[PDB]
RNA sequence: CGCGACCUCAGAUCAGACGUGGCGACCCGCUGAAUUUAAGCAUAUUAGUCAGCGGAGGAGAAGAAACUAACCAGGAUUCCCUCAGUAACGGCGAGUGAACAGGGAAGAGCCCAGCGCCGAAUCCCCGCCCCGCGGCGGGGCGCGGGACAUGUGGCGUACGGAAGACCCGCUCCCCGGCGCCGCUCGUGGGGGGCCCAAGUCCUUCUGAUCGAGGCCCAGCCCGUGGACGGUGUGAGGCCGGUAGCGGCCCCCGGCGCGCCGGGCCCGGGUCUUCCCGGAGUCGGGUUGCUUGGGAAUGCAGCCCAAAGCGGGUGGUAAACUCCAUCUAAGGCUAAAUACCGGCACGAGACCGAUAGUCAACAAGUACCGUAAGGGAAAGUUGAAAAGAACUUUGAAGAGAGAGUUCAAGAGGGCGUGAAACCGUUAAGAGGUAAACGGGUGGGGUCCGCGCAGUCCGCCCGGAGGAUUCAACCCGGCGGCGGGUCCGGCCGUGUCGGCGGCCCGGCGGAUCUUUCCCGCGCGGGGGACCGUCCCCCGACCGGCGACCGGCCGCCGCCGGGCGCAUUUCCA
RNA sequence: ACCCACCCGACCCGUCUUGAAACACGGACCAAGGAGUCUAACACGUGCGCGAGUCGGGGGCUCGCACGAAAGCCGCCGUGGCGCAAUGAAGGUGAAGGCCGGCGCGCUCGCCGGCCGAGGUGGGAUCCCGAGGCCUCUCCAGUCCGCCGAGGGCGCACCACCGGCCCGUCUCGCCCGCCGCGCCGGGGAGGUGGAGCACGAGCGCACGUGUUAGGACCCGAAAGAUGGUGAACUAUGCCUGGGC
RNA sequence: CGAAAGACUAAUCGAACCAUCUAGUAGCUGGUUCCCUCCGAAGUUUCCCUCAGGAUAGCUGGCGCUCUCGCACACGCAGUUU
RNA sequence: CCCCGGAGCCCCGCGGACGCUACGCCGCGACGAGUAGGAGGGCCGCUGCGGUGAGCCUUGAAGCCUAGGGCGCGGGCCCGGGUGGAGCCGCCGCAGGUGCAGAUCUUGGUGGUAGUAGCAAAUAUUCAAACGAGAACUUUGAAGGCCGAAGUGGAGAAGGGUU
RNA sequence: CGACUCUUAGCGGUGGAUCACUCGGCUCGUGCGUCGAUGAAGAACGCAGCUAGCUGCGAGAAUUAAUGUGAAUUGCAGGACACAUUGAUCAUCGACACUUCGAACGCACUUGCGGCCCCGGGUUCCUCCCGGGGCUACGCCUGUCUGAGCGUCGCU
């Protein structure tokens, strides 16, 4: 809000004795606006409680190597199709979920090339989605160039931009990422994990030198591994039918006393 | 009132400060604004070093830093007279020079030396007119580079 | 998208530029589109509109194939006016039932010097398009 | 008793010039509180801050050391990070509070006075001619005037300079014009103009559709264009736009070439001989302010008042003594930096008419106050005015009919139309004010039934009808699972190849300059070590990491199987 | 859930208050608005990333930013902060000890070789060993699997305690060192001060709660300051007219 | 300004009015907005230009941690008593 | 002295819920006053952003009304009918100018008071006629009255600003 | 049953909450970064066929010219124009024009007095009179002219 707001007055409060309030009251006149009182923030007029400034900390900041493990875990789950399905990309038909495709599609600069590609690759119906969300934003939004809202679309992690951008740029749902610059706010909108991705032969083979294997750095991001794991046999209905757990347990009691 | 244990703080808001509050939401812009003109200097002095003049080695002072060396202001006279440049030409030919700077040490006196001699040398001094006359140096290290030198000039390396 | 950086999407700007837009610049807004036998021969999709350009009413109540002389146009308004396209008040007087141009379309220009250059202007820089592409 | 020089000083509606006020976000120069804090209050603090006055510009101010340091030393100002909430100050309380060094943005350096040499070599102004002329300029020519020796101009200024001899090497820089060529980064600099894809397709709702269903591949078309807005609802394809190293037209800049007119005979080193610096300024006292600056950080008034191997500084006063380090008392300088005022743009996890600016509207308006000054309220018919013709009652306001509208249960302060409050209609009640908690009962209101609700679902038995199969084999397809790991792909741990090692890269404070290249160092080889890859054999976890056969089992399709089977139906 | 009936119960809320139905204050009614915020700084807790590190700023490199004033990257990756060292006003100093064998007279002192290498006591989650059983359809033999385990061990973390080390200081002592033999330098033993050491736990981000500094939960003085506007009323002086 | 009453100075006067410093300061009055669940006080300590306020302990809550054994196989602790 | 792809089962070690959102589900006990104050959980609630419901909506969104039907301990919510006429919501996250009975709170609106208090300073009105829809009040005539030339008469200054 | 009162609902009012709109704000950012004696800012008074205010303009007064645009403006009138023509209307804006106060400038603030040059009527330069035009601020700079002084000197 603006610093003056509320403050461009001269009221003084009307003392105690003159019945009424107590407030700062609008010195003078035969106006309305006469004795309304002002500054405090129950007056209209007035002045909002605790205005808000411009110098209140907007922006946060994150470590590089928290940001960077995200925008793993992010890739990770790009793959594993029940996450990507379960973030709802309709990804029934798709062949193979790391998804990739040959490097044709780096120098595209037509629409109509794109779009067949998505058919073929029968990421379409992600685009079909697309266009059936698109509806219009409830509420204030509106009236601030935020009025129609959609899906997010496939992903495409392109190497280069031999073109192919402008290609996939109209279809209504998809973005284009760098490889080398990647993103997770677009990786993992919402924050959510899922995400359908069509990868270019080039960028992907491009991602073991852009965050290493576990047995080799980045070479690339300087000083960078992949994180670790905590429990590495995640399934964990193989461990409790193993042997070598099962062999030593007291037997279940499962009886019920009631 | 204070409330058992905590650092006693003496925090400076007691004048104005929200008069003078300085927010920093230009910043982007001003990265932008200024790398803008930073390529527009490039442009302009084309095949000149972006970095801009070759500058000299320096220790820095001081029982600390003592032991790091850093780039200098500009190199001195007794520098340049000794690798043998005139000090109204080294303004000219890409060459720093501070005249303040005193030599105590024979040793740096040579190392920046040794600098311009091997500047002078890697440098490829274009003629007055195409009509070539003496020093502007060959076609053929011309046509194989009118090519800048991205970064600062022999760089220093410590 | 847009991706110039000195036009607007911005609901109000639009509407004010719009609803304070002056005379010369509502003749372009109020343009209607050229029926398609024109279309072909032209080789234009649309004209603002004009004093008497014949044209049929596509949407709306008064929506037909009856090929009405526009008869004048209220840059104010935003809005023609057309031969037949009309309303009795209560006292029996006609009434001119306001159009939008968008929803018109023009069937005979009404061509004089001037606006004969237009379409041959549209033309002209249609097919550079269509060389460009090609 | 004149005339003449100059000097100091007047007057002119003398000729031509210029300053005057404003705006004030940012900047410079003064001036300068008190609320406040210290739980009182006086120094301190608030604060060199508000208010006051002055003066600026697109920036200002600053700035080319009388600097820092004390190091192996750095090298104008500004700005950011850091230093540092530190050194320091402070009723050593509350509170205050920098600087160098280090890393960055940017980066640019200079000119006088003096000391000297040059016939004043300089300047301003008048008048004629040629060019040029909307930022009054170039060339020529005048015994045309003045300024100037109480000192103009070139050279030169502390990084040293001047003048001499002979060592060397050689001779392009500027401006006033006039042309002409390449339209010269948001990917054609700036401004302006005007143009450029694709459905109103088929049914169907609707008052009206931009809706809904469909359209040779989610359907047709475009899509370097699916931003936005408009259009009788929700629109990529109706219109404007949007996109695009897209088009044309103007106009303007900026740089490239040519010609003319002028100016301009403009170096460097080496040895000799000369030359060298800002006074009521420094410095000391002092008082007052000021500072973090503490026996005085700065700035002042007054008194005193210098020097030249001097002068200043060297964060504790003073003397002696070495070192260091600058050169004060004259001046100019872009650049990073600032910007709640202005012109013009974009954007927002902001506000949504008691909000958001006082102000969405004829608002700094109405109105108030003598005046300074104060200072509101106030958005919304409908797609379209189609804003209700006409009859009728009434002096009219008002109605009654009629009509427009999808709607006037939208009728010109008219969308939605809450509550408080009122009028009426209906129902119920009524002497302990009303209202309330718990417990029932009576009545009302609607809701659910039932014109049996006897509610379904298995399995079974029986009596009636019903087609086709289960069972069984045969052919095909698919799936699961499995061991012989059988054959082959696949990968973990180990061992063998020292095999990738140079046909495997990176790293290393491991070495070697026997190497190479460039100048004891830099780069590249070459060794060494660490780390990552090929070849086959063997053992083992045979791992959801897969194929092929074979086996076993499941399911599906199609054959046959005609009725003690098989489902259906009642 | 609407009305009505009756029995029983039943004082009007808000608030300060030892005590409110009060002859305490606020409140006729209704609608909308209306009060613990934001920045900074600490503290502790908690979540994540990394770990003797960590770190991102500030800057820079990548684009006309549609989304980007983002995102990514940097021998700047670390100038620098914070941490890895303390103590003393300062000059300054600055965290190891043991054993064994030998040489100096083992002098609980001085100098030379070898081995171990952060000490010890009590308690300590946990781990390890485990006599022994307890059966098996027979009499014994007898490997395998357990169940428990009397008893004994190594013992995290933390605590209590003892020694030990560094800095300051005292006491008392006797030796050693050299380019400079000195108002030099270095040690020892014993007390005592320290926000210490004694095989590291920090850094970055985020959330919370607390405590301040800020308008600082909202509203409230009497005052204080700066700079202006008024003598049309009124107070007095003067000028020029009127009146009784 | 006052033949003086602290009178008068534009309904204002023991210091006019207007605007700004200013959202001045307040140990003092007043208010301080949804539900359930759980635990649940103090009005005493010492110091205070302290006595309508702070500090400090006390009382409260929250967060935990280290251990303990009803898993036939327990050590410590108490508004008691002996 | 035999195998569960079959012992037939009160126990089954061959495979295992109808059950198992392991932030789930199940079973035993004990317990339950609360200001100030603290803490927990809210599938309580309000506005906006990232995600996401092939969500809802002119065959009717929001809002408003409701002696209709329900849920929830509650905060609150879901349904039915009406009105209205353009937009809105569920879930997972993020953000906050997020919940009112009071503050002699701010703005606006409304009651009771109440058809009440009031329309009582300066002696005064009456009769006829006109106009007119309409006359206690307008105008005309008559009568009775007052101001009583220091005026309720005629004229100016200041002030007003078209009266 | 009656009147009144209270309660509830239905319909009417009262009032304008709610919701939905938004040519307005608020915030952050970018690029320029320009006023004035050649009369600024601001003030006043004027100007439309019918116009009060807002806005726009200056006695050429809702605007002239020029360029670009290419048929309107529109509340009603009325008109023009040949929209095969410098051409409606818009936009731009380079030319032209820009009343009175205001730093405000002849002196005064009454719109009150003036001075001096030039023109037309008025004369027949006869001054008057009227009307018009141009000058008439302060400070300051360079030059010019005219001067001042028992200021310093020179020759007579
Ligand atoms: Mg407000
Ligand atoms: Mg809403
Ligand atoms: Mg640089
Ligand atoms: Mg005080
Ligand atoms: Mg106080
Ligand atoms: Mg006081
Ligand atoms: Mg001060
Ligand atoms: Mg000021
Ligand atoms: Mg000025
Ligand atoms: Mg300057
Ligand atoms: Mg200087
Ligand atoms: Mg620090
Ligand atoms: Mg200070
Ligand atoms: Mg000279
Ligand atoms: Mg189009
Ligand atoms: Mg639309
Ligand atoms: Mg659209
Ligand atoms: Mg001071
Ligand atoms: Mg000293
Ligand atoms: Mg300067
Ligand atoms: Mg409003
Ligand atoms: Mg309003
Ligand atoms: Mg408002
Ligand atoms: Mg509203
Ligand atoms: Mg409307
Ligand atoms: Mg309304
Ligand atoms: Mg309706
Ligand atoms: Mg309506
Ligand atoms: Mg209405
Ligand atoms: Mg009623
Ligand atoms: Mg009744
Ligand atoms: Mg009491
Ligand atoms: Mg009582
Ligand atoms: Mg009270
Ligand atoms: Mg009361
Ligand atoms: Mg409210
Ligand atoms: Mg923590
Ligand atoms: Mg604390
Ligand atoms: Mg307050
Ligand atoms: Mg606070
Ligand atoms: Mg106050
Ligand atoms: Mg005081
Ligand atoms: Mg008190
Ligand atoms: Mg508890
Ligand atoms: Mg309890
Ligand atoms: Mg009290
Ligand atoms: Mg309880
Ligand atoms: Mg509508
Ligand atoms: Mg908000
Ligand atoms: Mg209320
Ligand atoms: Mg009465
Ligand atoms: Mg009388
Ligand atoms: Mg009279
Ligand atoms: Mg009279
Ligand atoms: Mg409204
Ligand atoms: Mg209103």
């Amino acid at each position: 809000v603006s610093e003056l707001a509320g403050h461009q007055t001269s009221a003084e409060s009307w003392g105690t004795g003159r019945a009424v309030a107590r407030i700062p009251r609008v010195r003078g006149g035969g106006t309305h606006r006469s004795g309304q009182g002002a500054f405090g923030n129950m007056c209209r007029g007035g002045r909002m409680f605790a205005p808000t400034k411009t110098w209140r900390r907007w922006h946060r900041r994150v470590n590089t190597t928290q940001k960077r493990y995200a925008i793993c875990s992010a890739l990770a789950a790009s793959a594993l199709p029940a996450l990507v399905m379960s973030k709802g990309h309709r990804i029934e038909e798709v062949p193979e979920l790391p998804l990739v495709v040959e490097d044709k599609v780096e120098g595209y600069k037509k629409t109509k090339e794109a779009v067949l590609l998505l058919k073929k690759l029968k990421a379409w119906n992600d685009i079909k989605k697309v266009y059936a969300s698109q509806r219009m934003r409830a509420g204030k939004g509106k009236m601030r160039n935020r009025r129609r809202i959609q899906r997010r679309g496939p992903c495409v992690i392109y190497n280069e931009d031999n073109g192919i951008v402008k290609a996939f740029r109209n279809i209504p749902g998809i973005t284009l990422l760098n490889v080398t610059k990647l993103n997770i706010l677009k990786l993992a909108p919402g924050g959510h994990v899922g995400r359908f991705c069509i990868w270019t032969e080039s960028a992907f083979r491009k991602l073991d030198d852009l965050y290493g294997t576990w047995r080799k750095a980045a070479s690339l991001k300087s000083n960078y591994n992949l994180p670790m794991h905590k429990m590495l046999n995640t399934d964990l209905s193989r461990i409790l039918k193993s042997p070598e757990i099962q062999r030593a347990l007291r037997a279940p009691r499962k009886k019920i006393h009631r | 009132a204070p409330s058992r244990n905590g650092m006693i703080l003496k925090p400076h808001f007691h004048k104005d400060w929200q008069r003078r509050v300085a927010t920093w939401f230009n910043q982007p812009a001003r990265k932008i604004r200024r790398r803008k003109a930073r390529q527009a200097r490039a442009r302009r002095i084309a095949p000149r070093p972006a970095s801009g003049p070759l500058r000299p080695i320096v220790r820095c002072p001081t029982v600390r830093y003592h032991t790091k060396v850093r780039a200098g202001r500009g190199f001195s006279l007794e520098e340049l007279r000794v690798a043998g440049i005139h000090k109204k030409v080294a303004r000219t030919i890409g060459i720093s020079v501070d005249p303040r700077r005193r030599n105590k040490s024979t040793e740096s006196l040579q190392a920046n030396v040794q600098r311009l001699k091997e500047y002078r040398s890697k440098l490829v001094l274009f003629p007055r007119k195409p009509s070539a006359p003496k020093k502007g140096d060959s076609s053929a290290e011309e046509l194989k580079l009118a090519t800048q030198l991205t970064g600062p000039v022999m760089p220093i390396r410590n | 998208m847009k991706f110039n950086p000195f036009v607007t999407s911005d609901r109000s700007k639009n509407r004010k530029r719009h609803f304070n837009a002056p005379s010369h610049i509502r003749r372009k807004i109020m343009s209607s589109p050229l029926s398609k036998e024109l279309r072909q021969k032209y080789n234009v999709r649309s004209m603002p509109i004009r004093k008497d350009d014949e044209v049929q009413v596509v949407r709306g109540h008064y929506k037909g194939q009856q090929i009405g002389k526009v008869v004048q146009v209220y840059r104010k308004k935003y809005v023609i006016y057309i031969e037949r396209v009309q309303r009795e008040k209560a006292n029996g007087t006609t009434v001119h039932v306001g159009i939008h141009p968008s929803k018109v379309v023009i069937t005979r220009l009404k061509l004089d010097k001037d606006r004969k250059k237009i379409l041959e202007r549209k033309a002209k820089s249609r097919q550079v398009g269509k060389e460009k592409g090609k």
